[PDB]
């Protein structure tokens, strides 16, 4: 910003106004717009080389919204982080965001990206007969890390408990740690041999997933985000299959845990002999040399009263050094005490599986140090327009209230109140008529009420089935 | 577009 | 509208006033251009004869089909008064105005002309350099400080005076500030050839005791003038009419010769997109616009949030569309200007999903929506959440002696159109304050 | 309602209007036709001003295209 | 027959509670009851209670930020 005449509606943009800069002949080809100041990133869908910076952006920066036509990205701390893991430098960003940029990096964007793309790469969390080492390649790190206050080629040992610490204490200083497992030179572990059936498919989209995973060819530990429906379940069998280890599953339901057995059993070929799932029903633990455990998070982050049936499994888990962890539902995990079965569990590679990964509180960034970073995320929209995903016409539907039962709608008391409009007469007139027109039509029609008392209220009246918590499997 | 109708019910 | 506009403010001048105006052939010929195409080709026809001819023979050379558009041109014609019905011996016949006439057959034949069209000084100046610059500045400067913008210079007096009194951009005192109101949008959204006839037809209505023939005399010949060029200098009312036309950014003057600008040129009808913009699902505004006029018109009801050199980035909200709609701007009037200045790529990807629906069904042809419906759902949503609360002053009525003088007093109120809610139960009925009086009148007659 | 193009084929040449004075009793006819087409262009610009003119000469030994002129003054007109 | 200044409130019957609801702690609001859909209040209290009832309908309807 040096000698730039303000224009006459200057004023209307708070400090946001970015035309300092100019803008080069070639703006005609390069699809990306840069925010000098917020790091946000614009980008054209409807350009050439729109296809071309389509993975190179999402692998940089996180995407706040991808609507139709404009596609709205920005650059982060964290997503740096995930970007420098996957053989990626400073200048080679520099050099690509300058070949695809509208406008000028700024300085303060260049000082951005220099700050946290050089840290990455001095320190690893290597894990040893259930004795966790934080080795370093070089003798260096010893007087940044020995020292600390909160601790406690050379290799020292850390407290298991302690990784939920050192972990952060590792983002807090200049040096985070990776988690790379190097499972073609690792033969301590016994090896499970399954490999994918003729019958299976790989879909592009999951390859992509997959090879984020295993770019340079050590497993890594971090979280894949993929529209529900896209297929995780194949994901996580493929990891499996090609890391050829002992594997788990860990589910926040119990209907989930027969399911993914019964995707695990068909889409691969592992025998049943190998699979034991640890549910409140059975908890037998394979006795072969490798073998997978399909069980929740419940039976795992339970830590007061584990009986004696249970208490042998934990023995059974705790004792062998795993080599594969996968999380279903991984949006749930960094929980009070969920969490607990990271630490306590131990493995050298942890696979994060969640349609969608936000949540009410301000915990959801602590996924990357539970698990590790994101490593690819897949637009909805594009998976729609492929086949893969189908399409939704979302609508909402107003309802207004009668006057009579809007009368005691003021005056009841908030507690109440959901009550008071949760059965309001104009709704059940809606759900009724929309039921029945979706039923003459031949559609099957699923009703979802977090309030149990109207969900029976709705089902005694209209004579249908109804499912909630207390009702057996 | 149906926001120009009446309402829903009775 | 603007053939409209022009001509029915010729109408209303009376018949004793527009024959002195045809004196001047320059104005003859820029009021020759507005009438219909039919018209047009009768009066061509009757300008270079000397002599009468039945109203029948002209309707002879209509075909039927075209019929119905003789009894436009004709009653257009009339309404001017440039023809003139004649009937004697016992037939209808029809003459064309003997100074409209002349006025055009020295025009075209190159007869005396009293320097109608001006004078030539030879002194020519560089159009795009200095006239398009300072005209685009002027006409700039008035519409920043129309659209509510902030900007240094703001107009003079006579322009101020002007928009104040008009409909445009109504004032408080008591507020203290300048608004535009809704028909100020809707100048804003007419093209640059109507934007500037309503100032000058607004001005012409201004004028006060000045002749109003000398101002339609000197308008109608500036866009004669051919810009670029100079013309030395009139009547005494035409010379501060010239410089107040400097305050419209129409003509310019150093400080003896005055040159016309494009917008001179441009007044007497003259025959990707700069302001386009992506309206999408996430209410995120995308205007590949470079331009303060365009920005500041998009900030009415646009929460702009960043500025390129190239674009302007922004996002609708529920504040930004209140805050339009309190100032009096109709969301059918902002769908208008988001669907007139949408971007080439909405449209091909609204043809494709047409192309789609026709596929699949080509019975049903719906009118296509540039941009997506949810963004119109959801802006006239708010339209109807603004005139959630529907309130009319007036009195009520009550006690009524006898039903028989209820229902009277009743049913007068409603054959005066003063009637607004009404109980028959109650006997009671509330009226407008603006028929109250009305009402009351009748009661006690 | 639309602008249009006019463009008039006008055949000059002294063998077919000397006969044609001879013929009858008017001498120097070719101004007359001459004068009423200069007033018949400019009657057709005067019908709209987004209108354009051509006006092409079949002379003797070829054609030749009066207006607009080529890009390769007398005061005849006031 | 008295001419009982106030403004004639056209309402749905949602919007009618809340006008009864304001009157319930401010008197003065309310004039006298017309119908279901019909109100009559005060003229003054108009412009108080349009700007009132935006805030408590403001409350129902989220803002991004
Ligand atoms: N590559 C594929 N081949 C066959 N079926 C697939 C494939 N990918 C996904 N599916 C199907 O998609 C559905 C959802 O799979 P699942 O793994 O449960 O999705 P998610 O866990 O992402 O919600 C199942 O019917 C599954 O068989
Ligand atoms: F529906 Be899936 F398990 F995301």
């Amino acid at each position: 910003p040096a000698d730039f005449v303000p224009d006459s509606v200057s004023g209307m943009f708070r400090s946001h106004d970015f035309s300092y800069l100019r803008l080069r002949p070639d703006h005609a080809s390069r699809p990306l717009w840069i925010s000098p100041s917020d790091g946000r990133i614009i980008l054209e869908s409807f350009s050439p080389l729109a296809e071309q910076a389509q993975d190179f952006l999402v692998t940089i920066a996180e995407p706040i919204s991808r609507p139709s036509h404009i596609h709205e990205y920005k650059i982060t701390a964290y997503s740096l982080y995930a970007a420098v893991s996957v053989g990626l430098e400073t200048d080679d960003i520099i050099s690509v965001l300058d070949r695809l940029s509208k406008v000028p990096v700024a300085e303060s964007i260049i000082n951005f990206i220099k700050g946290a793309t050089i840290s990455y790469g001095k320190v690893k969390l290597v894990i040893k007969h259930n004795r966790y080492f934080v080795e370093t390649t070089q003798a260096d790190i010893l007087q940044m890390l020995l020292n600390d206050s909160v601790i406690g080629v050379h290799s020292f040992e850390i407290a298991n408990e302690s990784v939920e610490v050192v972990k952060k204490r590792c983002q807090e200083i200049d040096y985070p740690v990776l988690e790379e497992y190097d499972f073609r030179n690792d033969h301590r572990n016994p090896d499970l041999d399954i490999d994918l059936k003729p019958s299976t498919q790989i879909r592009p989209y999951q390859e992509k997933s997959l090879s984020k995973m295993f770019g340079n060819g050590r497993a890594r530990s971090g979280i894949i985000v993929l529209p529900c429906g896209a297929g995780k379940t194949l994901v996580g069998i493929t990891a499996a299959c090609t890391i050829k280890k002992s594997v788990i599953v860990l589910c926040t339901s119990s209907v989930s845990v027969m399911q993914w057995r019964q995707q695990f059993l068909q889409w691969c070929t592992l025998q049943p002999e190998n699979c034991a799932v640890f549910t409140s029903d059975n908890k037998e633990m394979f006795q072969t040399e490798s073998g997978l455990v399909v069980s929740t998070y419940s039976m795992v982050a339970n830590t007061r009263n584990r009986s004696h049936d249970s208490q042998k499994v934990m023995d059974f888990l705790t004792g062998r050094e795993w080599g594969f962890i996968i999380l279903d539902e991984v949006h749930v995990v960094p929980a009070a005490m969920f969490r607990r079965v990271v630490s306590t569990i131990a493995a050298h590679a942890k696979l994060g599986l969640t349609a969608t990964l936000v949540r009410e509180d301000d915990k959801i960034g602590d996924l990357n140090f539970l698990i590790g970073p994101k490593l690819y995320e897949a637009n909805w929209m594009e998976l729609s327009q492929k086949g893969h995903i189908a399409n939704v016409q979302c609508a909402e539907v107003w309802c207004p209230m009668t006057a009579e039962f809007y009368q005691e709608y003021l005056r009841e008391t908030a507690r109440k109140r959901m009550l008071l409009y949760i059965m309001n007469p104009t709704k059940f007139q809606a759900c009724q008529f929309l039921i029945q027109y979706h039923e003459r039509r031949g559609d099957k029609i699923i009703v979802f009420s977090d309030n149990v008392y109207a969900l029976q209220e709705y089902a005694l009246k209209m004579g249908k089935p109804f499912i909630y918590g207390s009702t057996p499997q | 577009s149906t926001i120009g109708k009446t309402a829903l019910g009775r | 509208s603007l053939k409209h506009s022009v001509t029915q403010y010729l109408e209303e001048i009376p018949q004793q006033v527009q024959n002195r105006l045809y004196t001047s052939p320059a104005t003859c010929l820029a009021i020759y251009r507005i009438l219909p195409p039919l018209a047009k080709f009768f009066i061509m026809a009757m300008v270079f004869n000397e002599n009468e001819v039945p109203l029948l023979d002209l309707d002879k050379w209509v075909n039927s089909n075209g019929k119905l558009q003789f009894q436009n041109a004709i009653k257009s014609m009339k309404s001017l008064h440039l023809l003139i019905p004649n009937k004697s011996s016992g037939t209808l016949m029809i003459n064309l105005n003997p100074t409209f006439k002349i006025s055009l057959r020295n025009a075209l034949t190159g007869g005396e002309v009293q320097n109608s069209f001006g004078v030539v000084v030879e002194e020519n100046v560089v159009s795009l350099d200095l006239l398009d610059e300072y005209s685009a500045n002027k006409w700039e400067t008035i519409l920043h400080f129309m659209v509510g913008t902030p900007l240094a210079k703001i107009p003079s007096e006579k322009v101020l005076n002007l928009l104040k009194h008009s409909k445009l951009m109504e004032e408080v005192n008591s507020t203290g500030e300048f608004k535009i109101t809704n028909e100020g949008f809707q100048f804003l959204l007419q093209e640059i050839n109507s934007q500037l006839w309503t100032l000058l037809l607004q001005y012409l209505k201004m004028i006060e005791t000045m002749d109003l023939v000398d101002v339609l005399h000197f308008i109608f010949m500036l866009g004669a003038l051919e810009v670029g060029k100079a013309y030395k200098i009139l009547s005494e009312t035409q010379r501060i009419m010239l410089q107040d036309m400097r305050d419209y950014g129409l003509v310019f003057q150093k400080h003896s010769i005055f040159y016309p600008t494009k917008l001179a040129l441009m007044l007497t009808s003259d025959t990707i997109p700069d302001g386009s913009l992506i309206v999408e699902t996430n209410f995120k505004i995308y205007s590949y616009s470079n331009s303060p006029l365009q920005i500041a018109v998009l900030s009415l009801f646009v929460h702009l949030k960043a500025r390129f050199v190239n674009m302007v980035l922004g996002q609708i909200t529920r504040e930004s569309i209140r805050r339009a709609l309190t100032n009096g701007i109709t969301a059918d009037q902002i769908i208008a200007y988001l669907e007139t200045h949408a971007h080439p790529q909405m449209r091909r990807l609204a043809e494709e999903k047409l192309e789609k629906k026709l596929e699949l069904d080509p019975n049903c042809k719906e009118p296509l929506q540039v941009l997506p419906p949810t963004v119109v759902d959801q802006i006239r949503l708010w339209q109807l959440e603004l005139d959630r609360v529907i309130t009319y002053e007036g009195s009520l009525y009550s006690d009524f002696e006898t039903s028989q003088e209820y229902n009277l007093l009743s049913k007068y109120a409603q054959d005066i159109g003063v009637l607004l809610w009404k109980d028959d139960k109650k006997k009671k009925f509330f009226i407008s304050k603006e028929g109250n009086s009305q009402v009351l009148d009748f009661a006690k007659r | 309602e639309s602008p249009s193009l006019l463009t008039v084929i006008i055949e000059i040449a002294p063998k077919l209007w000397t006969t044609f004075d001879e013929e009858g009793n008017e001498k120097g006819s070719i101004i007359k036709v001459l004068e009423a087409l200069i007033v018949f262009l400019n009657a057709h610009l005067a019908f709209n001003s987004a209108n354009k003119v051509a006006v092409i000469a079949a002379y003797s030994q070829g054609i030749k295209y009066l207006y607009p002129e080529s890009t390769s003054d007398l005061k005849i007109i006031n | 027959a008295r001419a009982r200044k106030g403004a004639l409130v056209q309402c749905d019957p949602s919007i009618k509670a809340l006008i009864l609801q304001i009157d319930a702690k401010m008197s003065d609001i309310v004039l006298e009851e017309l119908d279901d859909t019909h109100l009559l209040v005060n003229p003054s209290k108009v412009e108080f209670v349009k700007h009132e009832l935006n805030r408590l309908l403001s409350k129902n309807i989220y803002n991004p930020m």
